[PDB]
């Protein structure tokens, strides 16, 4: 039941690999993860991953549910690197039951535990669940249980159980590593229908990390190794940029699936993660403070291009790793000037939700923001853009941004133009849209043709008599 | 609405320090001998002025002019000698030498206000160490055990049956001071064998002044930080130093403690903890 | 007016380059 | 307070019990994020049922405490022996 198409990188470590740096007992030797080669190879050289890793049917694939955290089934798969992009869409589709979403919404930051402002909190985690709840969105988090990815988990259990509407189902998505999960043993087993039960131990943890509770879906990446961090990136972004190019089709109008990354606290490798995503044109939010590289972006945010204040402003990474701002590094210092300028040079597509000029708007509004702005942005040769727009307005079910944005402003527009927008909106049951098209000038003694009619019987309520 | 509007009737209404411390308090552990009010400004009498007047007291247990079981004295007794080595009283200075301008002697880090030693058996600086053993917070197998990215510490204290905090083994040399560099807590704590050895090649933290609240204006405790350190799980040192636990008296309790900033410590040993945690990147 | 209190509650929190 | 680790933060919940102030038991030990299980609030739920206060008792289950795995059969044996000595 597709356990063939995914699989993951598995093979022998301590062929011949010592350092010895990480010396504990050996570098995951016998009886451990290590299974496959156990006999002699035929040298082992110096690892160089490209002795090969083996590409085998996946062992851990099924249904987690979290032993005293909660009582929810939960659908995890261990996926390798270089698995397609496409492979892992289907298998979230077509057999995780998940519908195509309106939108995908990036969170990164930092995974180093944090506080903020309880305003700023009860502000975001109230934003967020509702950027979701009317659009049907996926949540792309960070995975595990610490940081920006444990409160944006700790957003979903504060509607989840609070409000514990199954209408508008929360999709979050954790892509993490195999390899830094903590308690991945009694997890593996090669028939997995399998409802196996997590222990969530954040105790017995040393330089390893366990999974959040509160996440809709997990995806585990490895390459069959121990501790290592910075794997699960390329094939975010990867994934991401498919997802992306991806299209919905609905009733009349099809739309191409929009993008967007929610900032928090990060570190080197967040800023890094911002400056590639708005490389290739997708719209990112920061807010008002809360950490160490969101905060200076969000004070650079409105200066022209005018930099390296950052000796000064870098204060802000209070504990000042590597032991204070003159001393990071001259050479990581000029590296992240490029990057700030980098991203401050992209007005459009960055944004910052400054607290108290927006938030009385809203975060919901601003995260509307991004991706109107962007689109608004794109070249579109002509009018294709203002259609666009209104498609994913149609998608959105906002009709408050679909009216104070793009109607408010005064571009041309016939009242015809609208006609394959006002057949989405009949068929997908939106009177709200209709009112709108109908106080805009949409005259349905005009608007009803034959062929219309005859479109629109084709289209019905399938669950009607 | 009227909830709302109660939250709206409501919400219209809106239109250097590094003197010692620990020294300087109000009281003194026995008797009321309340000392001398000094503020911060005039801790140090190198560059200050007087009209302040200490309430003199000495040595609280048998004889302020004599302290005949506790060894010297200065009453207009010339007799002793502030510096060098002289006679199993080291009565030097780790800050450099001090001043004897009274004929009683000072102790540099400021005037904390009163003018006989307390109980500290000589008004020369005693001289004393604390030797912390150290572990790396195993878990369940090797890992180690990170707070939030930093690792983590777990010293050995001992609490005395009456006294209310944990402390870490330390003492003053007994009988001598030349003889053993083997505390008398950790002896009447521990059957003494080789942590003399253990100790001989131990790295040296903190070489300073110690804030103790029992210093007046003289007789104050200046300590020599001496911290071993174990790496390995086991080790022939960790089992032999973990079955060498004898102490028996009578609710002496010392079990191994992980380290924070919120140890019930002493304030001095807790500054001197945050010391020893920053030589190893530990967490505090 | 359950939906103008709703507007009020939230009212009240607002206190080179050429190479 | 000095505290040994975990102590304190269930000490602060001990005092909120009996303060009966459930906005302050939320808002200020609640909203802080520290490490806590649900098994932890076991002893405080059994205390808060005994005692009538409803609101903690939601505070708790909004917080994740599963009765299902809570009632236990000693937590009903030692339950039955605090009823209201004023009931029928
Ligand atoms: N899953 C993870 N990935 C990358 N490091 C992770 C991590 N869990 C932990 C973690 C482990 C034990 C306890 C608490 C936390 N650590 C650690 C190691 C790292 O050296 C350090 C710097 O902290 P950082 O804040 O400097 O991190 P980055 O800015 O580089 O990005 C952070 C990531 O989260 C995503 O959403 C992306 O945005 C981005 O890959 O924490
Ligand atoms: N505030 C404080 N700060 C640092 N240590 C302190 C302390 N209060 C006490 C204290 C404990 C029980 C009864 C009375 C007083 N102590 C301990 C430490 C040591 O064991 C001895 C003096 O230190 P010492 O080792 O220089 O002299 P000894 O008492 O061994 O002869 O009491």
């Amino acid at each position: 039941i597709k356990k063939k198409e995914c699989v993951y990188f598995v093979e022998s470590s301590k062929l011949s690999d010592a350092g010895k740096v990480v010396c504990q007992c050996g570098y995951t030797h016998e009886q451990h993860l290590e299974e496959a080669t156990k006999p002699h190879t035929f040298q082992g050289t110096q690892w160089d991953p490209k002795k090969h890793v083996q590409e085998m049917p996946t062992d851990a694939f099924g249904d987690i549910v979290f032993t005293g955290l909660s009582q929810k089934v939960k659908k995890y798969v261990r996926v390798s690197q270089d698995t397609p992009s496409s492979v892992i869409y289907h298998l979230m589709t077509q057999h995780w039951g998940l519908d195509v979403p309106n939108l995908l919404i990036s969170v990164t930051g930092g995974a180093k535990n944090f506080n903020m402002k309880p305003r700023l909190k009860s502000i975001f985690r109230r934003g967020l669940v509702k950027v979701a709840q009317t659009t049907g969105a996926w949540i792309i988090t960070g995975g595990s249980h610490t940081g920006v990815m444990k409160q944006v988990g700790e957003a979903v259990r504060d509607f989840s159980l609070s409000s514990s509407y199954k209408e508008g189902e929360l999709i979050t998505i954790g892509v993490a590593t195999w390899g830094t999960v903590h308690r991945r043993e009694g997890l593996i087993h090669p028939t997995g229908s399998f409802p196996a039960e997590y222990i969530l131990d954040e105790d017995g943890q040393g330089n390893l990390t366990c999974l959040d509770s509160n996440h809709s879906h997990f995806i585990l990446v490895d390459d069959g190794t121990h501790g290592q961090y910075g794997v699960e990136i390329p094939l975010r972004t990867r994934l991401e940029k498919f997802i992306s190019e991806q299209t919905k089709e609905r009733g009349g109008v099809a739309i191409k699936i929009p993008i967007v990354c929610v900032v928090l606290e990060g570190g080197p490798g967040t800023l890094h993660t911002i400056d590639n995503a708005t490389t290739n044109g997708t719209p990112c939010v920061v807010v008002e403070g809360s950490g160490r590289v969101a905060d200076v972006i969000a004070q650079v945010a409105n200066l022209p291009v005018s930099d390296i204040t950052i000796s000064l402003i870098q204060q802000k990474l209070s504990v000042f790793f590597q032991e204070m701002f003159e001393t990071f590094t001259e050479s990581r210092i000029v590296e992240w000037t490029k990057k700030i300028q980098d991203i401050v040079r992209r007005r459009q597509l960055l944004t910052v939700f400054r607290e108290g000029k927006d938030g009385q708007q809203d975060v919901d509004v601003a995260i509307l923001q991004a991706l109107l702005k962007a689109s608004r942005s794109q070249d579109h040769f002509g009018h294709e853009n203002w259609d666009h727009q209104l498609k994913l307005a149609v998608a959105w079910n906002r009709v408050d941004i679909a009216r104070s944005e793009i109607f408010m402003d005064e571009w041309q527009w016939k009242p015809s133009d609208l006609h394959p927008t006002m057949t989405a909106a009949l068929i997908s049951n939106k009177p709200e849209f209709v009112k709108l098209f109908l106080e805009n000038g949409v005259q349905l003694k005009e608007f009803v043709t034959w062929d219309t009619l005859l479109y629109l019987y084709e289209n019905l309520d399938p669950s009607c008599l | 609405i009227s909830n709302k509007v109660d939250a709206m009737v409501d919400l219209l209404d809106l239109d250097g320090d590094s003197y010692h411390v620990n020294a300087r308090h109000l009281l003194y552990p026995n008797c009321p001998v309340t000392r001398f009010p000094v503020p911060n400004e005039k801790v140090p009498w190198e560059t200050e002025f007087l009209i302040y007047d200490p309430p003199f007291y000495t040595a609280e247990r048998k004889d302020a002019a004599a302290m005949d079981p506790m060894g010297d004295t200065l009453e207009p007794l010339s007799t002793i000698q502030y510096n060098v080595v002289d006679g199993l009283r080291d009565r030097r200075s780790f800050h450099g030498p001090y001043t004897v301008q009274a004929g009683l002697p000072l102790n540099p880090m400021g005037r904390t206000g009163l003018r006989g030693r307390g109980s500290l058996s000589c008004f020369g600086p005693n001289h004393t160490l604390y030797p912390m053993v150290t572990r790396w917070r195993r878990n369940e197998d090797g890992a180690i055990c990170r707070k939030s990215i930093k690792k983590m510490l777990e010293v050995l204290v001992v609490k005395l049956p009456l006294s209310e905090h944990w402390a870490l083994p330390g003492g003053s040399r007994e009988p001598g001071e030349m003889l053993p560099r083997k505390l008398k807590r950790i002896l009447r704590q521990e059957h003494w064998p080789s942590f003399e050895n253990l100790l001989k090649c131990g790295m040296e933290v903190y070489k300073g002044y110690m804030d103790d609240p029992r210093n007046t204006d003289n007789a104050w405790i200046e300590t020599v930080a001496v911290s071993v350190h174990f790496q390995d799980q086991n080790d022939v040192e960790l089992n032999r130093l973990n079955s060498n636990l004898h102490a028996c008296d009578s609710g002496a309790s010392i079990r191994w403690q992980v380290v924070d900033r919120r140890i019930p410590l002493y304030a001095n040993h807790k500054t001197l903890l945050q010391k020893a945690a920053a030589e190893f990147g530990a967490h505090y």
